[PDB]
RNA sequence: GAAACUGCGAAUGGCUCAUUAAAUCAGUUAUAGUUUGUUUGAUGGUACGUACUCGGAUAACCGUAGUAAUUCUAGAGCUAAUACGUGCAACAAACCCCGACUGGGCGCAUUUAUUAGAUAUGAUCCGAUGAUUCAUGAUAACUCGACGGAUCGCACGGCCGCCGGCGACGCAUCAUUCAAAUUUCUGCCCUAUCAACUUUCGAUGGUAGGAUAGGGGCCUACCAUGGUGGUGACGGGUGACGGAGAAUUAGGGUUCGAUUCCGGAGAGGGAGCCUGAGAAACGGCUAC
C-alpha cells in the first residue's frame, strides 16, 4: 500500500502458468524486465513446471548459477526473469535453443529450433521519434532500443533482429496480406492472414484475420504480431495453427484411440 | 500538515464529505517561499519528491532579461516592483513572483544596442559596411526609448522564483507595455 | 569531584579525586574549553594547565557545549552527535535526551581535563609511561608524510614497523604487516588505460553510426529519383 | 477590448511585437498571430474561434487544453 | 576470518474491519496533468586558466570514567574507504558573436526569451498523433549545478617503456518493466415523523499568482452570484468495509457476504514529522 509489492500469490497468477492450486501459497512474482510480467515466463516455470531439469526452487538455481541460460543471446542467472514472447532461450552445452512461442490455447511453448535459426529474432515496433540531438531511435515492444533506425520502417512495424551483432536484418510493415500471430486475448496463438483494418478516430484499432482453414476472426491492433512477408511466416510455427474447437478435438481423441492402440 | 485534498472540502451539492482516511504524504503542501527584492541573495534548496530538489529563493536582486524584438537576453539587476496583479500589497512588500512588473536598469541593453546597431541612445571597413545595414531597419518605439534615458525598464517575471529558485522575465513592448502604462501612470 | 586527567602528547589518563572547597572553586563557572591553571586548583600543578572538555552528572548525564548555566535540560538531538548515539537505530531518527550545560558546577560527578601545558614538575603516572599504538598510517601518501621521502623512493620498502613478537599459542613466530591503501601498481595503470580505450571506443562507434546513416539518406534520395524521375 | 482584467491577457508562446510580417506563417500563432487548433475527433473550428478576439486558455480550440477520453451529448440545463 | 565502518532491506508479508452510504469498491476510461530505487536496451568530447593517484577525520581496537539503571552516556591514544571532502576531467571537430584590411562562447543538467519544425535560382531534404506553439534543431543568456569513475576481482599477454582481455560496483539522460497518484461514465441498504441545503470565514464559476511530482478553490487577492433537490438533494439509522462470492433455489426471487483472492482503512485516540525511490510508517521518532 506505502510501497511495491514483492509477493505474487498462486491464486493471482496468470492463467497460461497452470500451476497447482494446493502446490503452495506464493508463485514466483515476474522480475522487472522486456516483458509485461502477465505475458512473460519466468525461468523459475522453464526448468520447472516445463521441462523436469529442476525439482524444486533450490535446483532452478543450483543450475542458474552454473550460467547454463543463454536467452537473448545472453546469461542470466535472475531466476524469475520474464522472458515473454519468442526470446531464444539458447540452453548451450546439451544446445536446448528454444523459441518461446503461443500455443493455439493461449499457452507457452518452447518450440526447438535449430541452432542457425537461433541467432536471430524478430520484434514488434513501437513508436519511432526524434531523440536527444535529432537522432532518431526504434523502441521496439520488448524493452529494446535501437538507434539509427532505416526511415522506412514505421510504427507497429515487425523487425528481424540480430543478436550477436545486434542490427536490424530486414523487416516488414504493417499491412493487409502479411501473416500475423495473435499474442493477446481469447484468440492468442492463431495465425492468419490481415483482411482489412479499420479504424475509429479516437480508439480501438481493429484488425480482421482470416484463418488458413477458412475461418475468420477480430482483434485489437496490440495482441497481433506481423511474423512473415505475404503468406509465408519467418518462423516455424508449433503445430496445428488452427483454432481447433472441441469437437474437432473430440474428432481427433477418437482417431487416436481407433488407430494406434486399436485394440 | 499544509494539504492538498478535496477531503476537507464539500461535494457540489453543498452537502458534508466526511473523513475515511488520514493524510498522506503524497498530497501534501509547503509554506510560500514570498521572495523579496533585496541585495542579500538567498537560495535553499528543497527536496521533493522522487529524490529530486527544488531551489527556494527567498531573496534575488538580478535576473535574466530579455528583449524580444531584438531577441537579445542579457543578466541585469532588478530596481523596483511596480505592480502586482493578484494583491496589491505584494507590490508595497516587494515580492518576487510570477508576472509582477519589475524595473530592471537599461544598462547592459544600452551597451549591447550601441555595440550592435552603432548607436548610443538614453572598425576598418568591414564595420561600417555592416553598421548601416542594421541601421537600415533600425526603428525603436518611442516608449520604449522614452526608459533608456531614465535608465530603467519595464519588464514582467515569467519564471517561478520560489521554484526555480530565480527570476527571469522580458521587457514589456508593444500592446502590453501601454496596457501597464495606463495602469502606472497617475 | 573526580577528575578524569588525560596527557594527549604521550601520556595516559588518570583518576584524581579530591573534595575540599577551596581547590575546586576555581573550576565552578567556567566552560568547556576553558582554560584552568594547575596552581588554582592546588599544588604539584605549577607548569600545568588543564582543560575542560567534558563531564557527567551524578546520574551520569552528559554535559553538552552550548548549553547555558548548569541545569538539565531535553534536547531533540540527532543522531551520532556528542551525548546521542545511534547502535541500532534508524538512519534519519532523532531522539529527546537530557543533557546538561557546559557551564560547570557542583551538580557535576565527574569532569574530564585535558593537558595543555607540560610544566615542570612530574606526576607519577602519566608522565613516563610510553605506549605504542597500531600501525602508522596505511595510506600511500602518508608513509611518505612520516618518513621523510621524494616522489621516488617507493614505500614499498618501508615497512620496518612490522608488528612481530605475537608468539603464537604453538610457538610460531609470524609477521603482520598492513596493506598500502593508495599505492600505484601496474594494474591501476592497466585499469586507467582501459577506461580511455573504452571513451574511444564510444566515440568511434558513435562517428561510424552517423556516417553509416548519411550513407543510408543518401540511398533514400537515390530513390526519390521515383517520386517523378 | 477582451483585456477587462487587471493583468494583460495574451496565448502563452505567441510573440506579439515581432516586427517582420505574418498572414501567410505556418502555425497560426507565430510572428503574432492568433493561435488555435483543430480537437480533432471530426470536429470543425468555428470560424468565431479563429477569427476571434477573446482570450480563453481553457478553450478547446485556442487554448492550452487537449479533448480527450469521453465525449457525451446532453442538454444545456442552466448557463447562468 | 570474528568485530566494526560502508551499502542495501526493514513501505513487502502477517493481523483486523473501528471509521466510511457515489464516499471506499466493480466494470470501463484519461495523464497531451504527473513521480517512479530497481530490471532490460541505448546513449555520456568543452575539465583546462599531484594525475605514476590529493586531504582531514572516524569506527572496531586500547584505556580513564559517570550513573541504580537501558544497543544510557563523556573524555584520551591509533588506524582505513566505493564513508566524507577536494581536484587533472586527456585528445577534437562543427557552429554563434565581437572583430585584426583590400579574442569570447560552446559537454550534460536548470530557468527564461526569440526562432525552424514547409506545400503536399532553372533540377530541390525534412518525423508523429484523432488532436498540440508536439518530438526534436538553432540562437541569446542564466545557475554559487551533490553530474561528466582519484573504485575493486581474475588472467596474463602482444609491441619499444608502449599497448591490451573478461568481469564487479557507481554517476547522468531517454525508453521499458515494476507501480502509485489523480481522474471519466454507470451502478448501493432503510428513513419524508428529514423539504429545502451550501455561501460573509470557499459554497459554484472567472482572472493572476502561491504550493505540489503534477491538474484542481488545493490555498491567497480581486470579481460575479451562483451550485444540488419529489428522477428524494440535505439530514438521520445501519448490530454497514466494497467486490469476487455463500445458502436456498421450476422460473423469477429472498437473505447473507468479519475471514485465506482483489481493492481500501487502522496499529489505544487524535496530531506533527525525519530518513528514504517509495511512509504522514507506529515490531520509526516528537507532543497531548
Ligand atoms: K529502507
Ligand atoms: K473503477
Ligand atoms: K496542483
Ligand atoms: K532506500
Ligand atoms: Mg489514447
Ligand atoms: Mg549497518
Ligand atoms: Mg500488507
Ligand atoms: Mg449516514
Ligand atoms: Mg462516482
Ligand atoms: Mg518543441
Ligand atoms: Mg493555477
Ligand atoms: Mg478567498
Ligand atoms: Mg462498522
Ligand atoms: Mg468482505
Ligand atoms: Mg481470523
Ligand atoms: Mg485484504
Ligand atoms: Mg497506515
Ligand atoms: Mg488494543
Ligand atoms: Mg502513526
Ligand atoms: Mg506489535
Ligand atoms: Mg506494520
Amino acid at each position: 500500500a506505502r510501497g511495491l509489492k514483492k509477493h505474487l500469490k498462486r491464486l493471482n497468477a496468470p492463467s497460461h502458468w497452470m500451476l497447482d492450486k494446493l502446490g503452495g501459497a506464493f508463485a514466483p512474482k515476474p522480475s522487472s524486465g522486456p516483458h509485461k510480467a502477465r505475458e512473460c515466463l519466468p525461468l523459475i516455470l522453464i526448468l520447472r513446471n516445463r521441462l523436469k531439469y529442476a525439482l524444486t526452487y533450490r535446483e532452478v538455481q543450483s543450475i542458474l548459477m552454473q550460467r547454463h541460460i543463454m536467452v537473448d543471446g545472453k546469461v542470466r542467472t535472475d531466476k524469475t526473469y520474464p522472458a515473454g514472447f519468442m526470446d531464444i532461450i539458447s540452453i548451450p552445452k546439451t544446445g536446448e535453443n528454444y523459441r518461446l512461442l503461443y500455443d493455439t490455447k493461449g499457452r507457452f511453448r518452447l518450440h526447438s529450433v535449430r541452432d542457425e535459426d537461433a541467432k536471430f529474432k524478430l520484434c514488434k515496433v513501437r513508436s519511432v521519434q526524434f531523440g536527444q540531438k535529432g537522432i532518431p531511435y526504434l523502441n521496439t515492444y520488448d524493452g529494446r532500443t535501437i538507434r539509427y533506425p532505416d526511415p522506412l520502417i514505421k510504427a507497429n512495424d515487425t523487425i528481424k533482429l540480430d543478436l550477436e551483432t545486434n542490427k536490424i536484418v530486414d523487416f516488414i510493415k504493417f499491412d493487409v496480406g502479411n501473416v500475423v500471430m495473435v499474442t493477446g486475448g481469447r484468440n492468442t496463438g492463431r495465425v492468419g492472414v490481415i483482411k482489412n483494418r479499420e479504424k475509429h478516430k479516437g480508439t480501438f484499432e481493429t484488425i480482421h484475420v482470416e484463418d488458413a482453414q477458412g475461418h475468420q476472426f477480430a482483434t485489437r491492433l496490440g495482441n497481433v504480431f506481423t511474423i512473415g512477408k505475404g503468406t509465408k511466416p519467418w518462423v516455424s510455427l508449433p503445430k496445428g495453427k488452427g483454432i481447433k474447437l472441441t469437437i474437432i478435438e473430440e474428432q481427433r481423441k477418437r482417431d487416436a484411440a481407433a488407430q494406434a492402440a486399436a485394440k | 500538515g499544509i494539504s492538498r485534498d478535496s477531503m476537507h472540502k464539500r461535494r457540489a451539492t453543498g452537502g458534508k464529505q466526511k473523513a475515511w482516511r488520514k493524510k498522506r504524504k503524497y498530497e501534501l503542501g509547503r509554506q510560500p517561499a514570498n521572495t523579496k527584492l533585496s541585495s542579500n541573495k538567498t537560495v535553499r534548496r528543497v527536496r521533493v519528491r522522487g529524490g529530486n530538489v527544488k531551489w527556494r529563493a527567498l531573496r534575488l536582486d538580478t535576473g535574466n532579461f530579455s528583449w524580444g524584438s531584438e531577441a537579445v537576453t542579457r543578466k541585469t539587476r532588478l530596481l523596483d516592483v511596480v505592480y502586482n496583479s493578484s494583491n496589491n500589497e505584494l507590490v508595497r512588500t516587494q515580492t518576487l513572483v510570477k508576472n509582477a512588473i519589475v524595473q530592471v536598469d537599461a544598462a547592459p541593453f544600452k551597451q549591447w544596442y550601441l555595440t550592435h546597431y552603432g548607436v548610443e541612445i538614453g572598425k576598418s571597413n568591414n564595420v561600417q559596411r555592416k553598421l548601416e545595414k542594421r541601421q537600415q531597419g533600425r526603428t525603436l518605439d518611442s516608449h520604449i526609448e522614452e526608459q533608456f534615458s531614465g535608465g530603467r525598464l519595464l519588464a514582467c517575471i515569467s519564471s517561478r522564483p520560489g521554484q526555480c529558485g530565480r527570476a527571469d522575465g522580458y521587457i514589456l513592448e508593444g500592446k502590453e507595455l501601454e496596457f501597464y502604462m495606463r495602469k502606472l501612470q497617475k | 569531584m573526580k577528575l578524569n586527567i588525560a596527557n594527549p602528547t604521550t601520556g595516559c589518563q588518570k583518576k584524581v579525586e579530591i573534595d575540599d572547597d577551596q581547590k575546586l572553586r576555581n573550576l565552578y563557572d567556567k566552560r568547556i574549553s576553558q582554560e584552568v591553571v594547575g596552581d588554582l586548583l592546588g599544588e604539584e600543578f605549577k607548569g600545568y594547565i588543564f582543560k575542560i572538555m567534558g563531564g557527567c552528572d551524578k546520574q551520569g548525564f552528559p554535559m553538552k557545549q552550548g548549553v547555558l548555566t548548569s541545569g538539565r535540560v531535553r534536547l531533540l538531538l540527532h543522531r551520532g552527535t556528542p551525548c546521542f548515539r545511534g547502535f541500532g537505530r534508524r538512519n534519519g531518527e532523532r531522539r529527546r535526551k537530557s543533557v546538561r550545560g557546559c557551564i560547570v558546577s557542583q551538580d557535576l560527578s565527574v569532569i574530564n581535563l585535558v593537558i595543555v601545558k607540560k610544566g615542570e614538575n612530574d606526576l607519577p603516572g602519566l608522565t613516563d609511561t610510553e605506549k605504542p599504538r597500531m600501525r602508522g598510517p596505511k595510506r600511500a601518501s602518508k608513509i611518505k608524510k612520516l618518513f621523510n621521502l621524494g616522489k621516488d623512493d617507493d614505500v614499498r620498502s618501508y615497512v620496518n614497523t612490522y608488528r612481530r613478537t605475537f608468539l603464537n599459542k604453538k610457538g610460531k613466530k609470524v609477521s603482520k604487516a598492513p596493506k598500502i591503501q593508495r599505492l600505484v601498481t601496474p594494474l591501476t595503470l592497466q585499469r586507467k588505460r582501459a577506461r580511455i580505450a573504452d571513451k574511444k571506443k564510444r566515440i568511434a562507434k558513435k562517428k561510424s553510426e552517423a556516417a553509416e546513416y548519411q550513407k543510408l539518406l543518401a540511398q533514400r534520395l537515390k530513390e526519390q529519383r521515383d517520386r517523378r524521375s | 477590448a477582451e483585456q477587462t482584467e487587471k493583468a494583460f491577457l495574451k496565448q502563452p508562446k505567441v510573440f506579439l511585437c515581432s516586427k517582420k510580417t505574418t498572414k501567410g506563417n505556418n502555425k497560426p500563432g507565430k510572428e503574432g498571430n492568433r493561435f488555435w487548433k483543430s480537437v480533432g475527433l471530426g470536429f470543425k473550428t468555428p470560424k468565431e474561434a479563429i477569427e476571434g478576439t477573446y482570450i480563453d486558455k481553457k478553450c478547446p480550440f485556442t487554448g492550452t487544453v487537449s479533448i480527450r477520453g469521453r465525449i457525451i451529448a446532453g442538454t444545456c440545463h442552466s448557463a447562468k
